[PDB]
């Protein structure tokens, strides 16, 4: 039921929401570390003596 | 004579070894701090091995 530009309006929010999503992404930082980013290895966190 | 040369060569040898108690407390003493930086390296180490 919806006509051309409430779609557009629509893919519009859908943009920006994808854009907040990448944002989040590039951005959530700890440390230095962009945790939840695309360039994020796992990481060690040793837990005892004796490596 | 000979007790008294035995004597007084024995009271030397106990000034001597007195000397020699006192050395290995220098170096017990110097080996305890080598010990304390040792156990600050050690716990550093764990702290950086942390990824």
């Amino acid at each position: 039921s919806y006509s051309q530009e409430q779609l557009d309006s629509v893919q519009g929010e859908i943009n920006q929401r994808l854009a907040d999503i990448d944002r989040i992404s590039e951005q959530t930082d700890f440390n230095g570390v962009k945790v939840l980013s695309d360039s994020a290895k796992p990481l060690t966190l040793q837990v005892g003596a004796n490596d | 004579n000979r007790f008294t040369a035995n004597v007084r060569g024995l009271t030397q040898a106990a000034r001597n070894a007195n000397d020699g108690i006192s050395l290995a407390q220098t170096t017990e003493g110097a080996a305890s701090e080598v010990n304390t930086h040792l156990q600050r390296i050690r716990e550093l180490t764990v702290q950086a091995s942390n990824g």
